[PDB]
RNA sequence: AAGGUAAGUAU
């Protein structure tokens, strides 16, 4: 299939999340943050 | 502490490092480069410092 | 949810471009966490089941592959350089950087028009190509 | 034995706004002669309906 | 449903007979007959008559 | 080919045989070195310690009052993906694919 | 500031 499997998509997720901790993570510190 | 120096070693550096367009200050590299960073402060300095008609 | 192919290593982009036959290698540089990069990879998954059969969309990291920062001039988000049939090609749509598009697209209609003029843009040969619809104006009013 | 001063509402100019947005709208590709002709039958029309408002 | 590739458009290699019949069966014969032709000097219609 | 490690000992940028897309000057880049980066953003710290407390622990003060309007997203359903846990093995293994 | 690099072809 054209998507990837799904421990790529896992790991994708996993990355956004400690990156993005707005919405992720213990605190919200920044967007770019890399601890939240 | 620091003190002054006379500025003939001054007018010696920029002699010296008269146009980078040569290979003589070339080394300088970054270290060249950060004074770089607050070039423009230097010039409000040049522009507050600036003498007044009675200063001669 | 960002589920597209995703190039772990800077080097494995490279041949996957590379590894490219009669079919159009978008590749989207950026970072998945931005906002404006986000709506960009929503549109190009969006897209990506319509035009599956000649256009394929290989996202990348900048963090993750930065060595092709410098190459394209990747400083952006939203960059996005259509490297198809191993050639750049030079895509026009009223902006300065015709190489580039750094922002998500509106529609996904246009997109898909957009993507089907570089396939056939590229498979003519030419190197560059135009764009019907000119985005030197965002027709804000 | 009395005057009738008349205007266009404020409705109807708004309305006339929004046609000539809508017309301004789809222009990402349609033809020039198409807007034009547009545009012309929407003054056109304001001036036929109310040419003393107007004025 | 994906959509189909645009390939660039091939000509017919032999036209046809039975290829002929669908172009009279199917075509712009009757587009053809009205004339988009448009005279230089003014036309008796208004400018907006449409 | 995604999932394929690169073989180290090759430049990707070279390798692959790219012209540079100069797009316009002054947009891009293009030991005693790193000392001197050192000591230089040594002092641009320094300049920047002047305000540094005050605005963070107003920022904090701010995100924290934002945080009681309004929390994270993930905040409305932590209950849910508390409780999400509960939901048997077999349960989401005979999830219709269908849709 | 700009929104004004034709592409192609081997040197």
């Amino acid at each position: 299939e054209v998507y990837a499997p799904g421990l790529d998509i896992e790991s994708s997720l996993k990355q956004l999340a400690e990156r993005r901790t707005d919405i992720f993570g213990v605190e919200e510190t920044a967007i770019g943050k890399k601890i939240g | 502490q620091k003190e002054d120096m006379p500025p003939e070693h001054v007018r010696k550096i920029i002699r010296d490092h008269g146009d980078m367009t040569n290979r003589k200050f070339r080394h300088d590299k970054r270290v060249y480069l950060g004074a770089l960073k607050y070039m423009p402060h230097a010039v409000l300095k040049l522009l507050e410092n600036m003498p007044m008609p009675w200063e001669q | 949810s960002y589920m597209l192919p995703h190039l772990h290593n800077g080097w494995q982009v490279d041949q996957a471009i590379l590894s490219e036959e009669d079919r159009v290698v978008v590749i989207r540089f950026g970072h998945d966490w931005d906002p404006t990069c986000m709506k960009m990879d929503e549109v190009l998954y969006s897209i990506a089941e319509k035009v599956k059969n000649f256009a394929v969309i290989y996202l990348v990291d900048i963090t993750e592959v930065p060595d092709f920062n410098k190459m394209y001039e990747l400083y952006d988000p939203c960059t996005v350089m259509f490297f198809f049939r191993n050639k750049h090609i030079m895509i026009d749509l009223g902006t300065g950087n015709n190489n580039k598009i750094n922002w998500a697209m509106e529609d996904k209609q246009e997109m898909v028009d957009i993507i089907e003029t570089v396939y056939r843009g590229a498979r003519k040969g030419r190197g560059l190509v135009v764009s019907p619809k000119d985005y030197s104006t965002k027709y804000r009013y | 034995t009395a005057q009738c001063f008349l205007r266009v509402d404020d409705e109807s100019m708004q309305r006339f706004h929004n046609r000539v947005r809508q017309i301004l709208m789809a222009s990402g590709s349609t033809t020039f002669t198409k807007i034009v002709n547009k545009w012309n039958t929407a003054l056109i029309g304001l001036m036929t309906y109310f040419r003393e408002a107007v004025v | 449903k994906p959509l189909p590739a645009p390939l660039d458009g091939q000509r017919k290699k032999r036209g046809g007979r039975r290829y002929r019949k669908m172009k009279e069966r199917l075509g712009l014969t009757e587009i053809r007959k009205q004339a988009n032709r448009m005279s230089f000097g003014e036309i008796e219609e208004d400018a907006y008559q449409e | 080919f995604l999932g394929m490690p690169a073989p180290l000992g090759y430049v990707p940028g070279l390798g692959r045989g790219a012209t540079g897309f100069t797009t316009r000057s002054d947009i891009g880049p293009a030991k005693d070195d790193e000392e001197a980066d050192a000591i230089y953003a040594a002092l641009d710290k320094r300049m920047d310690e002047r305000r540094k407390e005050r605005r963070e622990q107003r920022e904090k003060e701010e995100i924290e009052k934002y945080r009681m309007e309004r929390p994270k997203i993930q905040q409305q359903f932590s209950d849910l993906k508390r409780k999400l846990a509960e939901v048997t093995e077999e349960e989401w293994l005979s999830i219709p694919e269908v849709g």
